[PDB]
């Protein structure tokens, strides 16, 4: 239990932030690897 | 009196252990550089090698003579001679 | 003479809550790495904690009930 | 009854010789140096400040920050007058109660005015713990009173009592090694204790991190 | 622990004959020694005359001393270390200064 | 010995069959190490640098993100992670701004799990400097 | 010239350092209970 | 031994903490070395600048 | 004689204060092991150390109560 | 008689010390595992053994100035 | 008459020093589980072992002190 | 009267001899829980208990001489 338990997130939702943040740390030559996974493509439908 | 206690300090102190820098000091510098610790070194028997760099017998003769000197005042409480001498 | 045995023994008797003040040092120093993993702290933790704390204090104050009794 | 150790009875004297030369001779151990490289017997000292001296920096991290170049004079003084009396027959002047009755209460009292020349209310408002419950105000505050008052007296009388339980077994091993001359086998024994001892009594360098540093926490705290 | 007692038997063997060659070297100074001989004598009188106590804690002082002259010959170092680490600095300095001033020119 | 170490990002593969004797990872619950025959758990990961120790000499520095360590009940360890990279590729000085940025939004955040979110984010860069 | 070097030190930290006079009073009062017993023996 | 009567060493003690004070004052930091490289830099850097500024 | 005893006695008295010593040791040890794991100190955590730490003292400066009021 | 009683009235108070000479050990035996979990030990988790120090220790010695005011 | 008295002031003087001899005990025993969790053993958590030790031996040997003051 | 005070200034101090056995129940004891979160066993794992068993003995080998101190 921490501070993400017990006010309702998820551990990809803690998984999520914490691996950004090494993405913003990098230099300009390994910033296209991140540029790489970047994993934000499937869209969401949902019928209602 | 005062600058003949302290013209040994000043003596005993650029001799054997350890004669700064400071130019106008810098061949005085280099005299400790040597040092004269191989003048200090034959009273013991050999074996304090390691004055080098950490000097021991620049260190080790004050502390020598504070032991003795102390020695003095604890020889009237701890009397203990009989009317002879030890072995 | 009576009075030399009746004073050591007040003294004497009141050692023996020595020993509740050491098993009452846990009972709040295990409630924090109890509470520390598992914020349920409203709930059976702090009242297990009342019943622990008054328990070993029933330990410590009945020899003093004694050792008062020692003394009249 | 193989091996009977013996004793003998003489008195353990803490005389009091003339005492303000010995407080000043462990300053000229130490000397300090006018150039820009030194002579490699002030180098080691030099260095062995700039360690802890980053250690007493770090925790307050303030204006605070002038008193603890204090602070690194307190543990030297200390650090050596506790280190010269392991020789034969040589005088410690923390051994005396005296002065350190006065090395505790002109520095713990300058603590508490510390914050009370600036806060003046917030400072022994540290009384107040917590988001106060009401079965325990009076159990407190005649509790963290009654364990303020006692730190100028826990602060000096902890160095005086250890370092002076040194000397003693010193002497009482040490004694027991002349008065041997019954079986010369455990003579050696008692002996190999006494040099594993003063081994040990090389803590008088360790009894002053707890003197420099209990001050500090008792500096941070206030301020 | 039956191998850790012979092996400052060992040692008692190994101590016997190392005092048996600085024997040796004591042997080479049977003619040529007058040093000793003469102060050999105020540590006989003045031990005849007041210097036994509860000082067996002397020597242990002064025997703790003797090792710390061992890492004293690697205390050169790190003291010798200190004044060549420091020397590496101002060497660093004084290139990256001319440097500096040279091409602004 | 007798071990197995497994080291896989997503994209890229470091380890595969090859053990050397000892791994330090940074546990969501605390620290562990591993030395031949550790008892088998199951663990998360919390931010934090991953020295393992070559036999080969020396060390190797590598800092995941977020992953899984599963020691097993055979000596076979298998350490999967989602952001496992070198220290060289990673700036410090990009790594001091980030952090008081993210306590400057702490006091500025109304919600309750949002101020929750910028406790995460104060970890990670925390976790980051110190490494450096 | 042992006050020069070190006066900017002195009225900085004097102002709570130099309270000796509880060290005093503590010490004038210490004073007054070991004539007194050994004035009765 | 359990001595007694307190009017020695005290006052003896405070004369010791104006030598202390003297000695460990005259002391060098290595961190101080480094700071005085860092204005070097950026005074020239802006003297080019002004002259940088006498081009443009 | 009787004064014999009121020095005797307060002399076993005051080891009930030791109780309090032991028992302190642990609970100030207690919030070392179980902070790491849970940075949430200025909530419920030292508080529970402050109640464990004065209720734990007010069973060490009793047994000093009795040691004047035994010898007064 | 009064000195006879005294002898054996600090020997009896000399053991309050017992208290704090293994509460400091606990302590001090709880950092070293408060560190190796998670080192973070320059922020609160050094300056919480030496607070435990004080406030543990300030028993050690409080017992002893009973056992001097007994004798002197 | 105190000739006893000075025996048994210090004969319970020393069993002052049995906290430190159990105190260490645990000092040592919490820093094997202290490392084998984590083998850095080279760094500050074998100096906290000793000045751990140290601070316990501090409040060990100084309850004998006590006891020979007793006596001579 | 001679032999009558020097036995119970004997027996009381060995008292603090059985001191430092509750400390080697921790030093041989949390052995056990060391050894079984990692089997590096010939490493510093059994020789820190040596450390540690050797040593907290050293405090209970100490008393023992000082009640044989008084029985002569």
């Amino acid at each position: 239990v921490a501070y993400w338990r017990q006010a309702g997130l998820s551990y990809i939702r803690y998984s999520q932030i914490c691996a950004k943040a090494v993405r913003d740390a990098l230099k300009a030559e390994f910033k296209a690897n991140a540029e790489k996974t970047s994993g934000s493509n499937v869209k969401i439908v949902k019928v209602k | 009196a005062s600058v003949v206690p302290l013209k040994d300090r000043r003596l005993l102190e650029v001799k054997l252990g350890e004669l700064p820098s400071w130019i106008l000091m810098r061949d005085f510098t280099p005299s400790g550089i040597a040092g004269a610790f191989q003048r200090g070194y034959y009273r013991y028997y050999n074996k304090y090698v390691n004055v080098k760099k950490g000097s021991v017998a620049g260190l080790s003769m004050v502390l020598a003579a504070y032991v003795v000197f102390n020695y003095c005042r604890s020889y009237k409480e701890l009397k203990h001679e009989r009317l002879r001498k030890y072995h | 003479i009576d009075t030399a045995a009746k004073f050591i023994g007040a003294g004497a008797a009141t050692v023996g809550v020595a020993g509740s003040g050491a098993g009452i040092g846990t009972v709040f120093g295990s409630m924090i790495i109890g509470y520390a993993r598992n914020p349920s702290l409203k709930q059976q933790l702090f009242s297990y904690a009342i019943l622990g704390f008054a328990l070993s204090e029933a330990m410590g104050l009945f020899c003093l009930m004694v050792a008062f009794l020692i003394l009249f | 009854n193989e091996n009977l150790f013996a004793s003998f009875i003489a008195p353990t004297m803490m005389g009091l010789p003339i005492v303000t030369l010995i407080i000043m001779f462990p300053s000229l151990l130490f000397p300090t140096p006018k150039r820009l490289i030194n002579n490699r017997t002030i180098s080691i000292q030099q260095w062995l400040i700039q360690l802890t001296s980053k250690q007493m920096m770090a925790i307050h991290n303030q204006k605070g920050q002038t008193w603890s170049l204090m602070l690194m004079s307190l543990i030297m003084f200390i650090g050596s007058t506790n280190i010269l009396g392991l020789l034969p027959h040589s005088f410690t002047p923390t051994t005396q109660l005296s002065m350190n009755l006065g090395m505790a209460i002109p520095l713990w009292s300058a603590t508490v005015f510390t914050g009370f020349r600036y806060k003046t209310k917030t400072s022994l408002a540290h009384f107040l713990p917590q988001g106060t419950p009401a079965l325990l105000i009076p159990m407190l505050v005649i509790i963290e009173t009654i364990s303020l008052f006692i730190q100028p007296v826990a602060l000096a009388v902890r160095l005086t009592a250890n370092i002076t339980a040194g000397h003693l077994l010193i002497h009482l091993i040490g004694g027991a090694t002349l008065a041997l001359l019954n079986i010369n086998t455990m003579t050696a024994f008692i002996t190999f204790t006494i040099l594993i001892l003063l081994t040990i009594l090389e803590f008088a360098v360790a009894l002053i991190q707890a003197y420099v540093f209990t001050l500090l926490v008792s500096l941070y705290l206030h301020d | 622990p039956p191998l850790p007692e012979h092996g400052g038997k060992v040692r008692l063997g190994l101590i016997p004959e190392e005092f048996f060659q600085f024997l040796y070297p004591k042997t080479g100074v049977t003619g040529p020694y007058v040093l000793g001989t003469g102060l050999i004598l105020y540590l006989l009188s003045k031990e005849i005359y007041v210097i036994t106590a509860e000082t067996f804690s002397a020597i242990s002082t002064i025997g703790v001393l003797v090792y710390i002259v061992k890492k004293y010959g690697a205390s050169i170092g790190a003291f010798a270390d200190k004044l060549n680490e420091q020397k590496i600095a101002q060497l660093e300095e004084v290139k990256q200064a001319s440097i500096k001033q040279i091409q602004d020119a | 010995g007798q071990m197995s170490f497994t080291f896989a990002s997503p994209t890229q593969v470091f380890f595969n069959g090859a053990n050397v004797r000892q791994v330090d990872v940074p546990t969501q619950t605390g620290a562990f190490g591993i030395l031949a025959s550790h008892v088998p758990t199951l663990q998360v990961l919390r931010p934090g640098l991953v020295v393992v120790h070559a036999e080969d000499g020396t060390t190797s520095k590598y800092f995941v993100s977020s992953g899984s360590v599963t020691v097993n009940a055979d000596s076979s360890v298998q350490l999967l992670a989602e952001e496992a990279v070198t220290l060289d590729m990673l700036d410090p000085g990009v790594a001091k701004a980030n952090l008081e940025k993210a306590q400057s939004e702490l006091l500025g955040a109304a919600d309750e799990a949002s101020r929750a979110e910028i406790q995460i984010r104060i970890e990670a860069n925390e976790a980051l400097v110190k490494a450096l | 010239f042992q006050f020069t070097g070190i006066k900017k030190y002195f009225n900085s930290y004097t102002l709570t350092g130099r309270m000796n006079c509880v060290l005093a009073t503590y010490g004038g009062i210490a004073l007054l209970v070991l004539y007194f017993k050994l004035r009765s023996k | 031994d359990t001595s007694t009567w307190f009017i020695t060493i005290t006052s003896m003690i405070m004369t010791l903490f104006i030598l202390f004070q003297l000695k460990i004052s005259n002391y060098s930091y290595p961190a101080s070395p480094e700071s005085i490289e860092l204005k070097t830099q950026k005074h020239s850097t802006p003297w080019e600048m002004k002259w940088t500024k006498i081009y443009l």
